This record gives C-alpha cells, structure tokens and sequence, in this order.
C-alpha cells in the first residue's frame, strides 16, 4: 500500500523501484494583459523519476509545445506524466523495469494505474513522505537543461554524483532530502552555503560540490539550522529554546 | 392469471411475491399464490422466521410451465419444482382454490411498479447470469457471490454478471488512455451495447436484475452491479437520447420502490453524487434527481 516512515528502509532493498514527482511538469507565469485581464505563459518543465537506491535521475523535459491548443493543463499534465513514464519502462531492458513506482502525489494514482496496464506486476504506490522533489529545479545544471530545451528530450544524471563510493544509498537519499527540503525552504541561503568556499568546485559531470567526508558534515549542519532558521523566521519561534528532541522532530516533521 | 401452489408451510416464513409480502405461520393451512399476471418475470422469496440469514428465492416465469413450492425438511428450505402432468397440476390448484387456501398476488389496477421494474428483464436472460439449465426456474440468496466478486469461490453457484472494470485493457485502448477513462463513452458503445449486450434492451434487462437481486436479497454483488452498470452510463459523454431517456424512468421506479429504511446499506454515495452533480449525464436524470433529492437528501 503507502510508503512511509515504518517501510523505510524498502527504498535501499534490490527490487528495483522508481519515485515519480510530477510538481514541476506544468509551470506557468501569471500576468496581466493589455486590457488588464490575467493569463498564463507556460515556461518548460520536467519529470523526476528517481531510483532512490542507484541516484539514476531520468529527467524528462516537458517542452511548451506539448500544452499547444490542449485545455485543462492541470489535469492533461498527470496524463502526459504516466505516459512518459509509461513509455520510459517500455524503453528499459525486462531486468531493469521496477517493480514499483512511488508518485509522490495521489492525483498521479489512476493516471498512471491505466498507462501501465500492460504491466499487472509493476505496484503503483503513493507515499505518506513530503519528498522536497519539486525543488529539484533549484538544482542549477537540472534548471539550466530544462530551460534551454527547445524540443522533448530526456536527459540522465546521478543525482548523487559518487557519493556511494563512500556512503550507502540509505545515507545518499538522507542528504539529498536534506538539500532539497533546505533548497525549497530558502533557496539562495541554500545555494550559499554550498557555494560560499570558491575552493570547493562542482566537477562537470556531477550536480553537486567535491565536498570532502567532515565538509559534507559541516554543510548538513548549516542545512539544518537554516530549515530550524527558517522554520523559527516563519512561526515566530525562538529556535534558542529548542532542545535536540525539538529539533530532530522539526526536519522529519517536514 | 397463473398459481404457484404450495405443499404446505411446516416452518414460519416470511414470503415475497415481487413487491408485496406476507407472514404465514408455522403449520398454517398455506396452499400458495394465485392471480399472478401472466407477461411478466416473478420472484417468490422467503425468509425464515427461526433464522434471517435464510433469504432466497425462485426466479419465474408461468408460461414456461407449471410450478410449485415444497419444504425440504432435509436441505432445510422452500423449494421450487416443476409439475409436468398439467391435468394433476390443474387438478390440485382448483382443489386449493375451492377451499380458498391461497392469497391473491395483491395489484391494484392502476399500479405499473413490476411492469416498470421488470420491463427488460427476460427469463432466459436470467438463466444465463443464473445457470442451472436442469430448471426453467432460478434460485438467488443473499450470499451467492459474482464471478466479477470471485476474481478478487463455487463456480456453479455464482451471478453471472457481465463484469464491467473502469481500469482494465477491455474499457481502456492503448493510446487512448486519458479519453477512455475520463469519458467511458468507448467502453459503454462498442464494448458493452454493441459488443457483449448487442442492444440497450439486454443491458437495461441486466441492470433490473441487479437492482432486485439487491432489494430483495441484499445480495451485496448484485448491488455492486446495479451501481457498476448506472456508473459507465453516467460517465459516458456519447448516450443515445433513447438511453438516457429510459434510465431516468428506471432508475426513478427503482428509488420509489426501495424501503426508505434499507437506503443506507442500498445506495453507494459516491456514485449517486458523481451521476447526479458531477457526471456528463449530471442534467439528463430529471425524474431520478428529483425523487433522489426528495426522499433521501442526507445521502447527496
Ligand atoms: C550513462 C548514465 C550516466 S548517469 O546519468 O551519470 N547515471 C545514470 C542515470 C540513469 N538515469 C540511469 F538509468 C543510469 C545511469 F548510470
Ligand atoms: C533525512 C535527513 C537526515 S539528517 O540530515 O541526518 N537529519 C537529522 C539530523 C540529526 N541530527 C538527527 F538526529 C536526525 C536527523 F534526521
Ligand atoms: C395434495 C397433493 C399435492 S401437494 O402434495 O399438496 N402439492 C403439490 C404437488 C404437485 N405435484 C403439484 F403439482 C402441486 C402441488 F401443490
């Protein structure tokens, strides 16, 4: 059934399985037009799809094209996401095929249930977790691609660069929740904390910096305190009275 | 007008004859039904008094032959049975009749009710969804499941029910995936009316039989039919005028005749709210809507 704080652990076992994220595959702009009415500009999107055990990202971009003279973008966007995901698991070897697929919203339920008929034996879940996913645009080489799109493409990375030479997928998907719930939070606060030091670079095939072993400690540090900063800035809570029971709860709380 | 005899009525029974019913005591002079109209499908049921959960009953038509109802003291129940020597069946019934031991199927001249809820509902439809080919007549109770019920366990004993599925590769084609779930208008015309039923007259027989299967047994899964087969003609943007025309009336009959005391375990909120408020046929419905509305507001 639903994914969620008990069944945890099920991410980092060997069957293999996908989190699909659909917030950022329909993005508008609202503005005003001459005669003072509002309208929408659609600008590209994506779709996370997330082996949370490998870091393998399979960013489909969402071109402006595909919402050309559609109607009911809101609803044609949960559609057009279970079948792009659809077709991505038609497009993949039967050994690489998951076994599930965790949407993060429970609107992308039927949707996708109907597209993958055709495969009684993929479970289609959702999930009782607030992944941070929809900040994965805050990612400055993820944003970069989608933006610069001029056609459909898909686009692969390893969303945790080689942090699982070091660390387990467990430990991986902890950090980049963490980076993401503190990018969705405060996102240029986040960005400059990772990239105050000029001597700690982004390789080029990788999303985020070189950051050695005690480095990384450090950053997830500051991450914290901003979302407690944050979270102290938004309800008018003194984060100095908070205990480290208090402060643990908040983060997962999210 | 035809007569279902009875042998006699050992046990205490509570008896259905379509929309009407009647106690008869343990060891009461009981000898049957007669005036039954001829041109209509019938139902005589039972519930035990010593035990409720005995409900069942005896689907029938009385131009197919001549029946009659006897208690098996073995298998603990009222039985319908065929008399194939008309002169003895003739016989017994005018017997029955001289010394007035049989009850009046009870229809005021002016009241179509049975006429409007049975209106396609054929016997030999019934005895494909009911098979016991040995019979002319059909035995329903409460408990017997669907073959639709027994996907998600007897065979033998199972409603037959055209199994309708909203998210299944029959209501659903490939590249059509959005369109076919969202207006089921594909699934209705050229799966179900054209393919399986080949006329709204078969599909309207099927969805009557369900209704009262469900009234008069509380047989959950035809009950889950009756919804399943309201629901896809509800959620179908492309209804032939004459369709949606008939089902207000059917659909209208069927609500005035349930007991207001079993609406709560009869009726399926989500689905009467989606077909009346939020359906493509949420306009179509004037005469269901209204007496919906009237009679049982706390469900909408
Ligand atoms: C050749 C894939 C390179 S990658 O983007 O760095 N990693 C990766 C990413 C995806 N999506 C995958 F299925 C397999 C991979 F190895
Ligand atoms: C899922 C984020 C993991 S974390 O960065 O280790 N956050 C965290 C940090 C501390 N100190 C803790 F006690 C519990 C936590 F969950
Ligand atoms: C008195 C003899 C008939 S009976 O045993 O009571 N029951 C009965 C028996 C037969 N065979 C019938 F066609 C109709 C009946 F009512």
């Amino acid at each position: 059934g639903a994914m969620n704080s008990s069944n945890y652990a099920e991410l980092f076992n060997n069957d293999i399985k996908l989190f699909v994220d659909d917030t950022n595959v329909y993005r508008v702009t609202v503005h005003k037009t001459f005669e003072g009415n509002v309208a929408t500009k659609a600008i590209n999107g994506c779709i996370f799809t997330l082996n949370p055990k490998t870091g393998h990202l399979f960013l489909k971009i969402i071109h402006t094209s595909v919402w050309a003279g559609q109607k009911r973008l809101s609803q044609l966007a949960k559609w057009k996401t279970a079948e792009e995901v659809s077709a991505l698991v038609r497009s993949l070897p039967k050994e690489e095929q998951p076994k599930q697929i965790i949407v993060t919203r429970k609107a992308m339920l039927d949707p996708l249930e109907v597209h993958m008929l055709d495969f009684p034996n993929i479970a289609i879940r959702p999930t009782e977790l607030r992944l941070p996913f929809s900040a994965a645009m805050s990612i400055d080489k993820l944003s970069d691609v989608v933006m610069k799109a001029t056609e459909p493409q898909m686009v692969l990375f390893n969303i945790y660069d080689d942090w699982l030479d070091r660390i387990s997928s467990y430990t991986a998907f902890s950090r980049l929740t963490l980076l993401l719930r503190a990018l969705k939070t405060n996102e240029e606060s986040a960005k400059m904390i990772l990239l105050s030091d000029p001597t700690i670079t982004i390789k080029s095939y990788h999303l985020w910096p070189s950051f050695t072993d005690e480095q990384w400690i450090t950053i997830e540090s500051q991450m914290r305190d901003l979302i407690l900063t944050e979270y102290g800035r938004k309800y008018n809570v003194n984060i100095s009275a908070l205990t480290q029971t208090e402060i643990k709860d908040i983060i997962l709380g999210q | 007008m035809n007569t279902v005899p009875f042998t006699s009525a050992p046990i205490e029974v509570t008896i259905g004859i379509d929309q009407y019913s009647f106690n008869v005591k343990e060891n009461q002079p009981f000898h049957g039904i007669k005036d039954i109209p001829i041109g209509h499908v019938h139902v005589i049921h039972f519930q035990h008094a010593d035990n409720s959960s005995m409900r069942y009953g005896y689907w029938f038509d009385c131009r197919m032959g001549n029946f009659y109802i006897q208690y098996d003291p073995k298998d603990g129940l009222y039985k319908m049975m065929e008399e194939r020597d008309g002169a003895k069946f003739e016989n017994i019934v005018h017997n029955f009749k001289e010394r007035q031991m049989m009850v009046s199927y009870p229809k005021i001249d002016e009241d179509d009710t049975w006429y409007n809820l049975t209106e396609f509902v054929q016997m030999d439809k019934i005895r494909k969804i009911v098979r016991k080919d040995e019979n002319q007549f059909s035995y329903v109770d409460s408990s017997m499941t669907t073959v639709q019920e027994n996907e998600l366990s007897d065979p033998a004993h199972s409603l037959n029910y055209t199994v309708i599925n909203f998210k299944s590769r029959e209501a659903i084609r490939p590249g059509h995936e959005m369109e076919d779930f969202l207006d089921k208008s594909y699934y209705l015309n050229t799966v179900m009316l054209q393919g399986i039923f080949k006329n709204s007259s078969n599909y309207f027989g099927e969805l009557q039989f369900a209704f009262l299967n469900a009234m008069f047994f509380g047989n959950y899964g035809s009950s889950l039919q009756w919804h399943a087969m309201i629901e896809l003609i509800c959620s179908s943007a492309t209804v032939p005028k004459h369709m949606l025309d008939k089902l207000d009336e059917i659909l209208y009959y069927q609500i005035k005749t349930l007991p207001e005391q079993y609406s709560d375990i009869l009726l399926n909120e989500r689905v009467w709210n989606i077909c009346l408020y939020s359906s493509f046929q949420k306009n179509s419905l004037h005469n269901t809507e209204k007496i919906m509305e009237n009679k049982y507001p706390e469900l909408l």
